[PDB]
């Protein structure tokens, strides 16, 4: 149940998604990232890969509703 | 007077059309129609669901051809069963599917031709497969706000519908509605071949069809040996030495298990010459 | 404090975390285009006039 | 095209409609008839039949100058120290041609915007072809043509 | 023309729901309705239909009648919502066909060019993917039938579509999925030779039974033809691997050198990193 639960994770949020700019890493869990448009989002980051593909500035896709960090 | 929590019970036939012809409306928002049965006030089914005409100039309560349902009633009668209607139902496939303006509008004019007169919502992007989404409310008397506003008795039924509380503007809908439970009358006969003709059509087709070899472990042997140095440098990485550097952090995971399972790949891809083969 | 970068949440639309800002950063970077740092055991020569 | 109606999000024209844009810019001013007749002159005589000519010729006499291979007269140069009973002299003789009657001033050309007055010719000059003179008048060309 | 069909779960319950419309009341035959095609190439696909009641008499057999005041204006009905779904054809629940099912086809040809038919399952049996399909040609026949009109099988397979799996995957709710590289694979195996040597079971005795009785079929000539191309190796006594026998296990050479490569360095990474972690809390601890 666990192993399906790890497709769970990995199927959000399938597609579409939208490209977003990293602006700093705030904290654990979640970090603020600049939309496409210029309006930085503050998301909570995917509990897979929290570190070193973060970067302190990089373009990161998100998804269209929720912007999540993928 | 008494009002007692209602239960819908769905049709594996009526669930069809809420998703199907709400995914022809994508993205543009569809209005339906509810099709079912009243047994009594705490119950509620809903036996078959069909399509309208889908509104490119938006929803409006002038969307549904009555004559278009004379003409469709009659044709339920030649048909198997000719059950009398019940509610509406429309998609909201572009947000959180919540009922608009338009959609209170259309709740006293359709809640006057029939009693009750569900309002259901359905919105395809929310999940693919493993979740119910969709929606459903039912209008309760702004009048009633002299009187006791806050129906139903049997709760929770609605209090674990209130779970997740689903955010703010769509509990926000919660004054002047509330929703209601929907649960599934067993079609299991179908639903046994549901899953039969599911699993059956994605088990190899045959379950025999599909039953760059030393080059697949060329390239794997690259995942497989150099993938181990940067893995086995973090051990190293984890000398510190000792101890100045932020401590503890796991780099077990997850190419060692990968790799695991890399090799039931091959090994029982590889056992094909001795299974296929006498 | 005020010019202070905040996180903004979509409902409610009020302020989730406190988040670090720039200001002087913005300004101390131009400072250090102009001048390294040059102590006194970066200059000599002067030392009358230190 | 332009201008042509579409339904919300359903991307239908149903019809395709005129005529240009904009506002303003399609049409200047709008001028009936002037309150004055070329009579209110005194001792001009001599040179309002210059004057008369060049914008009355092209409308009555235009049969006699394709026989003869007349080109009318466009553009006309009214200068003098005022007042010089220039602009009341100017739109008295639209009055009796009953020629439409446009005002225009060369500073009424300029905008914050940069590419407005620029624009307006293509669209005055469009309409020049589209209707039949009428007439256009404007002032202080010298200053705008420095 | 018509190669292969697509059959959504959503349009094949439209066949099912309706064996319990009519089911309740009976009384002999079978669900039958008009089908609606999705064309968008070569390849058939199948999205929504409408069931009509229709009734085939035993005696009588060849007595068949489709309701067409329901196929007419109802069909304006679901063109009005959809203007893509149209109708290519008919189908039923069989579960086999009586010959009468000849002129159900040739009526309706008013409407499509080539009616394709679908023989469904209500009740899911045997022996694999399920239903069947049918499409309406004339191939004479060899000995000088006059024109022969015998409906030739269209293979039929199962297909998805976007926000159809929030309702129909969901009810089911037990499966393992998959899992993909361990159990998945093997399992088939277990199956592919049941379900390979059993229809090889099944026709042999019959391909025996021939010489008995029921000939024709000769077939001809379809049945030895593939059968030879199955003899490219046959294998029989003993395999004929002479020059597949090195070979053999020269396939299996690199995956059993990288399963004792691959285990050996991932015990290294599973054997020292659990005892370092391990003896670091177990023996600070007391
Ligand atoms: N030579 C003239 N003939 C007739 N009227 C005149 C003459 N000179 C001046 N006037 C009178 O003086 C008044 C002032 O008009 P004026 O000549 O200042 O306009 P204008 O200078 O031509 O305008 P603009 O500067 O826009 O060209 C007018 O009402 C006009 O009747
Ligand atoms: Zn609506």
């Amino acid at each position: 149940e666990f192993l399906h639960a790890q497709e769970e994770v990995k199927r959000i949020q399938s597609i579409p998604l939208v490209i977003g700019q990293f602006l700093e890493a705030v904290d654990q869990n979640t970090a603020i990232v600049g939309s496409t448009t210029g309006s930085n989002y503050y998301v909570r980051i995917l509990s897979t890969i929290d570190r070193e593909l973060l970067k302190p500035n990089a373009s990161v896709a998100l998804h269209k509703h929720s912007n999540a960090l993928v | 007077a008494v009002d007692t929590a209602e239960q819908v019970y769905i049709s594996s036939l009526a669930l069809l059309k809420m998703l199907k012809h709400g995914r022809a409306g994508v993205p543009m928002e569809v209005m339906g129609l509810m099709l079912g049965e009243f047994v009594d006030d705490y119950t509620v089914r809903v036996i078959d669901v069909f399509a309208m005409p889908q509104s490119g100039t938006g929803v409006s309560v002038e969307a549904v051809d009555p004559v278009f349902q004379a003409k469709m009633l009659d044709m339920l009668k030649q048909t198997g069963r000719p059950e009398m209607v019940v509610g509406w139902y429309h998609s909201h496939p572009g947000f959180g599917c919540w009922l608009s303006g338009v959609d209170i509008n259309t709740q006293q004019s359709f809640e006057a031709l029939s009693e009750r007169a569900v309002a259901v919502v359905v919105d395809p992007i929310q999940s693919v497969k493993g979740k119910v989404v969709i929606d459903a409310f039912r209008l309760i008397n702004a009048n009633m706000m002299v009187l006791g506003h806050e129906p139903r008795q049997t709760t929770s039924n609605l209090g674990h519908l209130n779970k997740p509380s689903i955010q703010a503007l769509i509990h926000g809908l919660n004054r002047h509605y509330y929703s209601i439970t929907i649960n599934y009358r067993k079609n299991e006969l179908e639903q046994k071949m549901l899953l039969n003709l599911h699993k059956k059509s994605w088990m190899e087709g045959l379950t025999l069809q599909d039953y760059v070899v030393k080059e697949m472990l060329e390239l794997a042997k690259n995942y497989n040996k150099a993938v181990e140095e940067e893995d086995k440098m973090t051990p190293e990485q984890l000398a510190i030495k000792n101890v100045g550097k932020q401590d503890p952090k796991r780099h077990l995971e997850e190419h060692v298990d990968v790799l695991m399972t890399s090799n039931i790949v091959q090994c029982l891809a590889a056992m094909l010459d001795t299974v296929v083969f006498k | 404090t005020p010019n202070c970068r905040v996180a903004l949440r979509n409902d409610s639309y009020t302020l989730h975390k406190i988040l670090p800002n720039k200001v002087d950063p913005l300004v101390s970077l131009m400072m250090v285009e102009k001048v390294p740092d040059s102590t006194y055991e970066m200059i000599g020569g002067l030392d009358k006039q230190i | 095209g332009d201008l042509v109606g579409v339904n919300k999000d359903s991307y239908l024209i149903l019809e395709t409609l005129p005529t240009e844009y904009d506002s303003r810019v399609k049409a200047m001013e709008v001028d009936e008839r002037p309150t004055e007749q070329y009579s209110d002159i005194g001792g001009l005589d001599k040179q309002i039949q210059e004057l008369v000519e060049a914008i009355v010729l092209p409308m009555n006499h235009k049969e006699k100058f394709e026989n003869l291979g007349i080109q009318p007269p466009k553009g006309v140069l009214m200068y003098g120290p005022p007042g010089t009973g220039k602009t009341l002299l100017a739109r008295a003789c639209a009055a009796q041609t009953k020629a439409t009657f446009l005002k225009l001033a060369g500073p009424q050309l300029v905008q914050m915007f940069i590419g407005d007055g620029a624009k307006l010719v293509r669209d005055a000059f469009a309409l020049a072809k589209e209707k039949a003179p009428s007439i256009i008048f404007i002032d202080e060309l010298d200053a705008i043509g420095t | 023309a018509v190669q292969k069909v697509v059959v959504h779960p959503l349009v094949l319950l439209s066949v099912v729901d309706h064996f319990n419309r009519i089911g309740k009341v009976g009384n002999q035959k079978r669900v039958v309705g008009v089908l609606l095609g999705s064309w968008q190439k070569k390849v058939l696909d199948v999205s929504n239909s409408f069931a009509v009641p229709f009734d085939e008499d035993d005696k009588d057999d060849s007595v068949w009648f489709l309701d067409h005041d329901y196929l007419e204006n109802m069909y304006g009905m679901f063109k009005k919502v959809n203007a893509r779904e149209r109708i290519v054809g008919w189908y039923h629940t069989g579960p086999k066909l009586h010959k009468n099912d000849i002129a159900i086809n040739e009526l309706m040809k008013r409407y499509c060019p080539n009616s394709v038919l679908v023989i469904i399952d209500v009740k899911p049996k045997d022996l694999g993917l399920p239903t069947e399909a049918y499409i309406s040609v004339e191939e004479v026949h060899d000995d000088g039938t006059p024109t022969s009109k015998t409906f030739e099988h269209v293979t039929s397979e199962i297909g998805a579509e976007e926000a159809e799996e929030v309702g129909v995957e969901h009810l089911l709710r037990d499966i393992k999925d998959t899992t993909v590289g361990t159990l998945s694979q093997r399992i088939t195996n277990q199956v592919h030779g049941l379900k390979g040597l059993n229809s090889k079971l099944l026709d042999i005795r019959s391909y025996l039974e021939k010489v008995a009785t029921g000939k024709l079929p000769i077939n001809h000539q379809i049945i030895y033809q593939l059968q030879d191309v199955f003899n490219l190796l046959p294998d029989v006594s003993l395999q004929e691997f002479v020059k597949a026998f090195y070979l053999k296990t020269n396939d299996q050479m690199v995956v059993v050198y990288l399963a004792s490569l691959i285990r050996s360095v991932v015990a290294l990474h599973n054997l020292i990193n659990n005892k370092i972690a391990n003896r670091d809390a177990e023996k600070k601890e007391g």
